[PDB]
Formats: structure tokens, sequence, C-alpha cells
RNA sequence: AUAUACCGCCAUCUUCAGCAAACCCUGAUGAAGGCUACAAAGUAAGCGCAAGUACCCACGUAAAGACGUUAGGUCAAGGUGUAGCCC
RNA sequence: GAUUAACCCAAGUCAAUAGAAGCCGGCGUAAAGAGUGUUUUAGAUCACCCCCUCCCCAAUAAAGCUAAAACUCACCUGAGUUGUAAAAAACUCCAGUUGACACAAAAUAGACUACGAAAGUGGCUUUAACAUAUCUGAACACACAAUAGCUAAGACCCAAACUGGGAUUAGAUACCCCACUAUGCUUAGCCCUAAACCUCAACAGUUAAAUCAACAAAACUGCUCGCCAGAACACUACGAGCCACAGCUUAAAACUCAAA
């Protein structure tokens, strides 16, 4: 890095700023007072102080980009967020006043909600005792449920399966599918968690 | 191996072919319906048959389970069924000297009246030039000794890019063997 | 009281056969033993088997295992920090009577002495 | 012809941190070995690392990288020892 | 090899052969303390003087006994039990609980360090019982001597060569799993071997001088017996002895090497 160890990232939140003096605690006091004598490094060119800022949107994209095309991908996602709102608006439009209640159409709302419906909550991971890899059922991190949950959702419309159809369709459709506990990347967390069902007698292999 | 007992209450399948302890057909349910049919009834579950698309499950109480395993081990004594053929390997060199060649032609004849497939290769040996007419000699000297026990179940073929052979030799069936004997004998009417 | 030495080894003078037959010489080192790693075992496997048993029963529907796994996470998140938390006084010595590096330094200063001077 | 005679210019460990003159001491003056900082026989020039310099910073990247290891590569860069050819 | 020069001896030179100098040194690991103890004839001065570890702890023989764990049988329950890095084979008159029940083996104590010549000896009880009022001493004898093994008659839980089956492997006459026998036990006779090694002989004495190749378990003195003398051939050949007949004990030489 360019950057020498002694430089601190930036923090980018309005509010941390304006937060009143009297509410800060003597730790929160100091490291106030420290950050003013710190290096920090320049803020990156992705993420600003938007109040329309959303880091798992802005990594989704970055998880689609190809080559460098961030262009692209972020023209996939926000045509992405307006087939998903079109697609409520159309089936919000078209339901009964009790129905129209259960509908969600905001697309952030349903983007979140589809993830975290695929996130798998157990993993399997390779684990050698007595000189033999076994694959294991082992906890995830949150770091990983989350990086696997996009994995899956974008390497599902990857899949040569869909013919010709554009990367907002087979997405808006498969976060819809998702949203609902529905859908071929549900089913992939079942599958691990079925493995991991099934490979329960190996937990002991694990050391940790 | 596949196992005559209890599946446990952890079935495989979400959807499950059941049948009664009197043989009824209880047709295709769910595993938790099977769960809750086994404790009504007090009575463990068997799979019958696997083949089937519809996984086969079968109700049974602990002494039945018993006598099924009873009755197939008396088939299987009674009636052996024959095992899987063994392969055997042997890689030999062209230059293997003629006391190590009796050595591994005594083991290849113990494998023959077992019923096994000995698989030989032989490769070129080390800083020696042979031609593959020479290497297959040794296959019939090897098979000269066993005159009307083994033959040849594939026959010398190159292999390996044409630097070794390669022949797998059988035990003779009945039927072979008896002609065997016939043409044996045939030839000792003539003399 | 440690266990008798006198009349154990085979030397000049001892009638009875060896007692002992140590393969080193029993003179103490200047060192001790480097603290030995306690082998390592899966943890949170209650919790674990509790959230995968309702699975079985709820056809791996998390919607009716939310309880359940909620639980085997904080299981592992606790366990997690325990992670930190063991190796951070592992190498204080919090719960060490002392430390392999504190504890030979200080035998550094008084060394077995074998030979005469 | 010989890189198994070499100079020259290099690969490689090196994405290493060691090498070592001259002394001193230990082992009964054997091959050998030489540290403990609340210190117990080591002192060590030099070389390398490092430091400096180049590029956009003190960062990073370059460059640098000893002694040796593989008779490693190159007699066909050029030069050259030895042997050989000269209608 | 020839050649040049030089070197040694010299009417000689020096190729082969033979001879001439053959023991006061050793024995933890280099060859060597012979598996153990005990005589005679003798040897030693360690015997009179002059003195301090008698008894008990796991010596030995005999007879009797049994706490834990097995096996087997029975009743009641279960459908499986066994096997593990993982399988297969194996059993299914099987497994679990409870009760009854050895001609097998002897947790803890034992962190003790004893007994016995050594080999060995560690459940309980009882009987008998553990040589020598100098020392050394029998390979010409006598009596012993782990384990394995032989002969005969018995017992049989468990283990287990061999053998059979399963697996592995290029092969697997192995290592891994299962079954089972000789054998391990008793009685009566044999056999007489171990890394029978604590590889350190017995008795008496010393801790000063030179402490002392190395390592190991510090260095020595007196005295005695036993043993050793390059490697390999060779725990072999032959002879002899032996209840040993594919055995043990004693034990060479030729050829070979310049090391071991
Ligand atoms: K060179
Ligand atoms: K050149
Ligand atoms: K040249
Ligand atoms: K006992
Ligand atoms: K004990
Ligand atoms: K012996
Ligand atoms: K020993
Ligand atoms: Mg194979
Ligand atoms: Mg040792
Ligand atoms: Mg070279
Ligand atoms: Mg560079
Ligand atoms: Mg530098
Ligand atoms: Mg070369
Ligand atoms: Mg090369
Ligand atoms: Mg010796
Ligand atoms: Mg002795
Ligand atoms: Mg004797
Ligand atoms: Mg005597
Ligand atoms: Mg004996
Ligand atoms: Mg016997
Ligand atoms: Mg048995
Ligand atoms: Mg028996
Ligand atoms: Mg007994
Ligand atoms: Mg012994
Ligand atoms: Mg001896
Ligand atoms: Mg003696
Ligand atoms: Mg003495
Ligand atoms: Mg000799
Ligand atoms: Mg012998
Ligand atoms: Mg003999
Ligand atoms: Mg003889």
């Amino acid at each position: 890095s360019r950057y020498s160890p002694e430089f601190k990232d930036p923090l980018i939140d309005k509010e941390y700023y304006r937060k009143p003096v009297e509410e800060l605690t003597e730790e929160e006091k100091y490291v106030r007072e420290l950050k003013k004598t710190q290096l920090i490094k320049a803020a990156p060119a992705g993420k600003t102080s938007s109040v329309f800022e959303d880091p798992v949107i802005s990594k989704f994209t970055n998880m689609m980009m190809i080559g460098g095309n961030k262009v692209l991908a972020r023209s996939l996602m926000i045509q992405t967020l307006e087939a998903v709102k079109r697609k409520q608006f159309e089936k919000y439009h078209a339901a009964s006043a009790e129905e129209q209640a259960t509908i969600e159409r905001n697309p952030y709302t349903i983007f979140h909600q589809a993830l975290k419906n695929c996130e798998p909550m157990i993993g399997l991971v390779p684990i050698l005792k007595g000189g033999r890899f076994y694959q294991v059922p082992v906890p995830l991190p949150d770091r990983r449920r989350r990086f696997l949950a996009m994995k899956w959702m974008i390497t599902e419309c990857r899949d040569k399966k869909h013919q010709r159809t554009l990367m907002p369709e087979k997405l808006s459709h498969k976060l819809l599918e998702a949203f609902h506990n529905q859908g071929p990347v549900i089913k992939r967390k079942h599958d691990l968690h079925k493995m991991a069902e099934a490979n329960r007698a190996l937990a002991h292999y694990r050391w940790w | 191996k596949t196992a005559f007992s209890n599946v446990g209450r952890k079935i495989s399948q979400r959807v499950i072919h059941l049948f009664d302890e009197k043989g009824n057909d209880l047709g295709n349910m769910h595993r938790a319906n099977v769960i809750r049919l086994m404790d009504e009834r007090d009575l463990r579950l068997v799979q019958r048959n696997t083949s089937t698309e519809p996984a086969e499950y079968q109700l049974m109480t602990g002494l039945q389970i018993l006598q099924e395993r009873q009755r197939l081990r008396e088939m299987e004594k009674a009636n052996p069924k024959t095992g899987p053929t063994l392969r055997k390997e042997l890689i030999l060199s062209s230059n293997i000297g003629q006391h190590d060649l009796d050595t591994k032609t005594k083991q290849i004849q113990q494998w023959i009246k077992k019923k096994h497939l000995v698989q030989i290769t032989i490769k070129k040996g080390k800083n020696v030039d042979v031609s593959e007419n020479e290497m297959e000699e040794i296959f019939h000297q090897i098979l000269q000794t066993m005159p009307g026990i083994a033959t040849f179940s594939s026959r010398p073929q190159a292999v390996q890019g044409g630097k070794a052979l390669m022949c797998v030799l059988r035990a003779l069936s009945k039927n072979e063997e008896k002609a065997y004997k016939e043409t044996q004998e045939t030839q000792e009417r003539d003399t | 009281a440690t266990p008798s030495l006198r009349g154990r080894l085979a030397r000049f003078g001892n009638p009875r056969k060896p007692v002992l037959k140590p393969n080193k010489p029993l003179i103490l080192a200047n060192r001790v033993g480097e603290r030995r790693r306690e082998k390592g075992e899966a943890t949170c496997i209650t919790e674990m088997s509790v959230m995968m048993a309702c699975w079985k029963q709820n056809e791996f529907r998390d919607d009716a295992c939310r309880k359940e796994i909620q639980g085997f996470l904080d299981c592992a998140a606790r366990a997690q920090e325990a992670r930190k938390m063991r190796s951070i006084q592992e190498t204080l010595g919090e719960s060490g009577s002392l430390l392999p590096n504190k504890l030979n330094k200080l035998l550094q200063r008084f060394p077995n002495k074998p030979y005469l001077s």
C-alpha cells in the first residue's frame, strides 16, 4: 500500500460528528482528540455521505462487476431495483385492499430480506484429523454468511440455464423468489444444511 | 453392505412409500407422518426396497425384523452367491530371471484356482532392447504351465504407448474344462 | 517428598539389582518444558444438534426454528470471542502459574551445578 | 574439441542474513566449541543486510542482495589455457 | 615403458624364501568376568587381636482357601451384537439386567526396594524352611537354571504360533479384523538354552597422590580363580559326551582380506 501504516481509515458519518459533546463519554472524548493528530486516508471514490447510500447494494454491485466495469455493474443494479419495484407496483394495483397491506413495494427492503433468507446458518469446512481431511459441520461467521448469500445469488443468475434473459430480469425474479423463501438459491441453502445434517456424526473432528 | 435393520427416526427422503406390518400398502407419505405412525403403533421402520424411485419402507416389530434376518441368512448359507471377481495384477520385466518367473508363475496358479482374474503386464527391462514378439513369449510360458486350468480372458495387447504388453487370464469354464478333457481323451484313444 | 534414590541405580557398591533404568541422567536441567498446547475439541455441538434437530422435524424450514437457530449463532459468537479471550490470557499468563520463558530466566540465575569448581 | 581449464556476464537458494581476517578463551592443548543483560568468554576490522539514493513522500516499487550451493548456463558475444586442422 | 640426470650400496647388487627380536598387557561398550552355587589337592593374608543391621517385608516346597473379572446356564426384556482410520467377514439358542458359578490370572498397596546362588519371587492361611565363626577355588564333578520345546495322563476362562476366512497391496506367505489349534495351567519325566546383561567376577581395603583416552555407572590398591590375543570363515566342520536324533556342550583349519 502507498499509505504508511500510520494512516487511519476515514469515518464517513455526519451523525458521528454533529453529536453533542455532553453526550460523549471519557473514552469517546479521547478518541476524538486523538484523531486530530492522526493521518487520514483519502475517502475512496465509492462511498459518500449520501442519505441514499447502502453498503450492501454497493457490495453486491462490486461482486457483479466484471473487469472493473463499475458503470455497467451499477447500471445492472439500478435496473434490477426498478424491475423489482415495477413488478410490485403491478402486483399491488391488481390486488384487493386486504392483500395490498401484505405487498412490499420497496426494492431495498426486498433486496435485504431476499439475501437474509439465503444466508446459510451452518457451513462445512474441511478439517484434518488423524492425517485425513474430513468435511465437518461448522459454525459460519457473520461475514461469511453474507458473502455466500451474495455469491449464490450472482452465481445462479449467471447460470447458462437462463437463455437470452437479461440480468436485470433474472436477478429481479430471483430476489422476489428468495424474498418469499422460494427458488433455487434457497434450495442451495437447504442442500448445505442437509449436507451439514448428514455429517452431524463428524462434528467431533473439529478442534475449535 | 446393506443391512436389514431399523432405519431409525431419521428418514433420508421426504416422501416415503410405506407398508404395514401385515404387508398392507399404506401408500406414500411424508417422513414426519411416518414418525408419528411408528410412535402410535410402537413399531420400527425398515427399508424393504431402495431401487424403486419412491423409497419403499415397511413397519415391523423387533421380532419380525429378526425373523426376516433369520430367513435371509439361511437363503445365503444354503444358496451362497458367488463373490465379485477379484482382479490381481502383476507387472513383469522382459529380462526377469527364471527363478523369479517361476515364483510369480506359482503365484498366478494359486490365483486361478481361486477363480480370480490375473492381469499380467510386461514392460521393457531396464537397459534392455526387446521386441513385442519376445515379450509376448513370456505370456505363453506362463500359460503353458497351466494347460487345462487357465486361458486368455483378454489376449496380449500393446498398451502404455506400445512400451508394454498386457493380457488377462482366467480359469476355464466348466464347459471349456469338459472340452479339454474330451479332446485329451480323444488323443489318448488315438495313441 | 521425593521418592528415594538410595540403591536404585546400577552402581559399584550397590549389591541389589537396579530398581530404575533411566535412559537420561537424573540431573535437573536449567530449563523447563515448553507449554504444550491442549488438543482442540469441537464446541457448541449441543446447540448445533438442537438446531439440526428442529430442521429435521420441520423439513429444514428456518421459519419454525428461529429460536434454536439464534441460540446456535449466540453460542458461536460467545465461543468465537472465547478464542480471543483465552489467547490473550494464555500469553499474559493470567491462568498459568508462570510462563516457561519467565520460569527459565529464573533458573538461568541459579543453574544446576553437577560439576566441581 | 574441452563451460569438467577459464575470464567475461549470469541463473539458483535470496520472497535469505549471514560471511569473516587478526586475536582471545574452553575441551587435560583431540576432531571441535565459545551464549544467558539481575549476563556465565568472547573481542571482532571488513563484506552483506540495514542506512542512504532513483521514482510520486519517511509509504510502496525498483535497485541492491555478501560468502558459498548446483564442476548450474554460456569456448556459438568477445577474449583465452590445453589439444587438434593448415591444398 | 624408453630416455636424461640423480640416489644407495659396490665386485657385487638384492628378487624370492627362511630365520633372527615370542608372555608381568587386558576382560562396562574394542577379543575377554565363562547363567548360578558348592570341593579336594592347594593358594592367599583379607583368619587371633578388633568392633556396629540378629527378627519382620515379594525366597523355596507342600496343603488348603477366594475377592474382582470371565465362561456357562436360567428367568424377563430388546433386534441386533461384534469389528474401527474406515470396512468386510464373523455370530444372531445373539445382546442387556439379575442370580448361580474355575484345575485360569493374581487391581490398589508398590512414590516400597525386600527375599533368593542365579533363574526368579508382589492374593490369603498354615507347616517345613532360607549352607559355611578365615578367604579364593571344580569346563575332570555335583545340584540348579526364564521362555520356548519333547513324552504321557488331565483341566480349559482367556490369550494364542500355525492354519482358515475378511481387508489392504503391483504382490502381502505380513502389518489391520474374525475364528480356532499346538502352547501358556496341573501331575510325572525330559530338554539345559537367553541381550541367562546391572554385558561391570569373588574376598579385603582406599578416596591421597598423576583424578581421568572417549562414552558409560568417578579413580584405584592387595589377593585369587575364570577368560581374552586382527577380521571373516564360525553359535560352522570333524571328534567326543549327553533321556538330547532338524538338538545342546566343547570347538578348529584351508582358501580370503588390510582392515575389522
Ligand atoms: K562459470
Ligand atoms: K567463448
Ligand atoms: K577455447
Ligand atoms: K491380586
Ligand atoms: K504397582
Ligand atoms: K549364555
Ligand atoms: K541388560
Ligand atoms: Mg487391487
Ligand atoms: Mg541408554
Ligand atoms: Mg560450469
Ligand atoms: Mg529486483
Ligand atoms: Mg539495501
Ligand atoms: Mg556442467
Ligand atoms: Mg539443471
Ligand atoms: Mg566385547
Ligand atoms: Mg557373572
Ligand atoms: Mg561354575
Ligand atoms: Mg568357596
Ligand atoms: Mg529350564
Ligand atoms: Mg511346558
Ligand atoms: Mg479366544
Ligand atoms: Mg488349547
Ligand atoms: Mg494357577
Ligand atoms: Mg534376567
Ligand atoms: Mg556374560
Ligand atoms: Mg568366582
Ligand atoms: Mg569391595
Ligand atoms: Mg581371532
Ligand atoms: Mg545358540
Ligand atoms: Mg553345532
Ligand atoms: Mg557332530
